[PDB]
């Protein structure tokens, strides 16, 4: 009862205030179906004919081979360095001066960029621009001089706030806008694990499958024995898959051939903008509900600080705004999950394959910039797990004329500056005039990074095979000793072993100790 | 056959919900206009919509069937509840190869589906697979009206060999649109009715009470059981 009320009662009804479904199928069905229903009401609102569901083809052809499955190159997972990296243990750095002297040229324009779009204000109200710029310059000049240093590294995690829908609002990626030579050009990566066999072998054993007998599907009629020609296509291709699997086990020495071919897509920006105003209305509504819930939190909890007053008439609206912003954030993550789901009205492998490769280039540019100024430890879909030195500049505050100290983080603003230089869509055309068809193009980039503070320690495990490590496993915690996030390690595993779960718990307990690397490792050994 | 069985099932659903405080609220005969903020001059009731369901309500010349609607379930501000339904006709679209050869397709569906149809209208909608559609080019479609969703499935089954043998008026139908969209989805999208919002149930539609941003007070019972079970097995 309390898990239902405090977690999913206003959440399911907050989702249901915009979704044209009952709450039983809002909770029971898939989240991509919910995104398809909201896309259907947005297509009905701006008069766009909704297409049919994606009736997939029975067979796709490539290089004379049949495609068993067709997808794109997904995410990248890498454990570059494992070990105990802490803020009370020292480590050696190999900082490259090329990124430091190339990064110090662009510094005051980066501070101008920070005060103009991260703070949404002007440069003239900022009075402490020059001294903050000079201490950042002196700190990186001392780090450019003594690039080989050994101190305690502080753990930084970057995160793109709603990465893939921000990618969709920058590049205007729609499933029904990608034209094929019939305009913004971008590059995606195809990936198919097809069969090594050719067309002639498939035709010969298909003729051999034509000379057999097969059972009947419907168990209510009077027909039990059927021939190959009266059969459907799904049973045919499932039988095709299994005999070509034993054919490639007998003729060839593998089952799937991995081949990645980079292709191109044409995105005509003069189309109907209902998809980008749909994802931007849900992102602006999440930010509006976040602002409404923060004003309601601060003002309505400080205006009535007595428990003798009726403050519980406002508790339903505070949990209503928290559930509405939670519903819009899971709708954005489900927009990315719904763009590559089978049987979708707005289906394209192209619209989802552009996003993960443009996000992989964003995270690879971030990984290379991190690689030239520090040590990356883990790379995943949303950010990079890295260690930067303690003498690197972290947080400063810009003072305005009105008295507001604006929040500034240096690697978050330098990564926002680098993504705005390399991934800004200047061809973002939109409807300036509906009657005279005048389109207006401008600059648009809503891809923003956010680093959330210094962490105490980070411990990553690795493999028992030479060449790589164990993917997606780490342990990070807050600076006050409590656990922040645990991904990959279960520590409460029910089914593996009880001993392994309590062993992981007291190994994390002994991990929170020591000022030497040998002492924390000997504590884990004891 | 399948027509009266769903009406008997909807009468059983009405007899089950008639003891749960969900009675059919009938709006009065209002001759007023269409407005949103005007709530003090319209005969209705402001209710909080909590559940909606695709049912088959009766007529109140047709055969032994009924007009398909959506049963709505509410929560009044006086600690009580009431239910209501709406009159609606389902539809789906049919694509076409030529904008001047649509007369052959309308005469073919007017003769081929004489007992299945209710009415007919031509709707122009935006198709994004069309070249130069942004300059003022739309796709002209055919919107068929029905009285039930069973009639929509019957019209789909009767139109099944034409689109499959196509890929004369028989060789003009290429593919159909909006056929697999559910009925409750169609009534919630076209009448702009979302569940969880406060609505004044009038005879002239479902206007939205956007003053009350808060929800109503429902009654939640979250049960959990314990049972006898065999040794080391599932019960």
């Amino acid at each position: 009862y309390y898990l239902y009320m405090k977690y999913v009662h206003p959440f399911i009804f907050s989702l249901c205030t915009i979704i044209p479904l009952n709450p039983d199928e809002t909770l029971r069905k898939g989240t991509g179906t919910l995104c398809e229903m909201l896309l259907m009401v947005q297509a009905y609102q701006h008069n766009i004919l909704l297409p049919n569901k994606h009736t997939d083809p029975i067979e796709r052809f490539y290089d004379g081979h049949l495609l068993e499955s067709e997808t794109y190159v997904g995410g990248h997972v890498e454990s570059l360095e494992a070990g105990v990296f802490r803020s009370d243990l020292k480590n050696e750095f190999k900082i490259d001066p090329s990124a430091i002297d190339e990064l110090l040229q662009e510094l005051p324009e980066a501070l101008k960029f920070s005060v103009e779009v991260e703070n949404k204000s002007s440069v003239d109200k900022v009075t402490n621009f020059e001294e903050i710029k000079n201490q950042i310059t002196q700190k990186l000049l001392e780090l450019k001089e003594n690039n080989i240093r050994n101190e305690l590294p502080l753990i930084y995690h970057v995160d793109v706030a709603s990465m893939y829908p921000n990618i969709m609002t920058t590049n205007r990626l729609q499933p029904d806008s990608i034209k094929a030579e019939r305009a913004r050009k971008l590059k995606w990566a195809w990936r198919g694990e097809f069969f090594p066999s050719k067309m002639d072998e498939y035709n010969m054993i298909k003729r051999a499958l034509q000379n057999e007998t097969f059972p009947n599907k419907n168990k209510f009629s009077k027909k039990k024995v059927l021939t190959f020609d009266e059969l459907s296509y799904a049973d045919q291709v499932i039988h095709i898959k299994k005999r070509l699997t034993e054919y490639s086990r007998k003729v060839y020495h593998r089952v799937k051939v991995s081949e990645i071919v980079e292709r191109e897509a044409i995105v005509c920006q003069r189309e109907n903008p209902f998809y980008v105003d749909t994802v931007k209305s849900f992102r602006d509504r999440r930010y509006e509900f976040k602002g409404l819930a923060k004003t309601w939190k601060g003002n309505l909890s400080k205006i009535d600080p007595s428990d003798k007053h009726a403050r519980d008439e406002a508790k339903k609206m505070i949990v209503l705004y928290d559930s509405l912003q939670l519903a819009h954030k899971v709708i954005l993550n489900s927009f990315y999950g719904y763009v590559m789901r089978k049987g979708s009205r707005w289906y394209s492998m192209e619209m989802a394959g552009i996003t993960c490769l443009t996000g992989a280039t964003i995270i690879q540019m971030a990984r290379a910039l991190v690689e030239r100024v520090g040590r990356p430890l883990e790379l995943d879909t949303d950010g990079i797990w890295c260690i930067l030195p303690k003498s690197f500049p972290e947080t400063y505050f810009f003072t305005l004329e009105n008295g507001k100290k604006l929040y500034l983080s240096y690697p978050c603003s330098m990564l926002n500056y680098r993504v705005h230089q390399k991934f800004t869509n200047h061809q973002y055309q939109e409807l300036k005039d509906p009657l005279n068809y005048i389109y207006e193009t401008h600059s648009e980039n809503t891809i923003f990074f956010e680093v959330d503070g210094p962490y105490k320690a980070m411990i990553l495990p690795s493999s028992k095979e030479e060449g790589k490590g164990i993917k997606k496993r780490y342990a990070v915690f807050n600076e006050d000793g409590s656990l922040a996030e645990l991904k990959g390690f279960e520590l409460k595993r029910r089914g593996e072993l009880q001993l392994i779960k309590n062993f992981q718990s007291d190994i994390f307990k002994v991990f929170l100790e020591g000022d030497t690397l040998e002492g924390c490792y000997s504590a884990v050994a004891s | 056959a399948l027509s009266a069985q769903q009406l008997l099932n909807a009468s059983k659903i009405d007899d089950i919900d008639s003891m749960m405080g969900f009675e059919r609220y009938v709006p009065p005969q209002y001759n007023g206009r269409f407005d949103a903020k005007d709530i003090d001059q319209i005969p209705g009731r402001v209710g909080w919509l909590t559940n909606m369901h695709a049912t088959l309500v009766s007529q109140e010349v047709t055969t032994n069937q009924g007009i398909s609607g959506v049963d709505f379930y509410f929560l009044d501000e006086e600690g009580g509840s009431f239910k209501s339904t709406v009159v609606y006709d389902p539809y789906f679209f049919i694509a076409c190869n030529d904008e001047s050869r649509v007369n052959d397709v309308e005469e073919l569906v007017k003769k081929y589906l004489e007992s299945c149809l209710k009415s007919l209208q031509i709707i122009r909608k935006e198709d994004l697979t069309m070249d130069n559609h942004l300059l003022g080019l739309q796709k002209t479609l055919i919107k068929l009206s029905f009285v039930n969703s069973n009639q929509l499935f019957e019209a789909r089954k009767l139109l099944r060999p034409i689109l499959q043998d196509n890929a004369d008026a028989k060789h003009l139908i290429e593919d159909i649109r909006e056929y697999d969209v559910p009925y409750h989805v169609r009534v919630s999208i076209d009448k702009d009715i979302r569940v969880g919002k406060w609505y004044k149930v009038t005879q002239q539609g479902f206007i939205e009470d956007t003053r009350k941003i808060a929800f109503a007070d429902p009654v939640v019972m979250a049960f959990d059981i314990e049972t006898t079970k065999p040794p080391l097995k599932f019960p």
